[PDB]
């Protein structure tokens, strides 16, 4: 179960990175407007 | 010591030995390869 804990951690880390990149993009689009 | 008739049955010494999955198309590659392919797809 700890191997799959690491795998799930990888998946969640990638999703959270995608969310952070969207927040950065949204901040700069709000700055642009 | 006794009289045998002609053979009523012929025989010899012989050898006796003991006599696809649904998702078997995945068999050429190991399970870890498929899992890491999914992970690499997500990362890419």
């Amino acid at each position: 179960w700890s191997f799959y804990f690491g795998a799930l951690s990888f998946i969640i880390a990638e999703m959270v990175g995608v969310l952070a990149v969207h927040m950065f993009i949204d901040r700069h689009k709000q700055l642009r407007a | 010591v006794i009289d045998f008739s002609k053979p009523f049955m012929s025989l010899g010494i012989s050898i006796m030995i003991k006599k696809p999955g649904v998702f078997s198309f995945l068999d050429p590659l190991a399970y870890e390869i498929w899992m890491c392919i999914v992970f690499a797809y997500i990362g890419v």
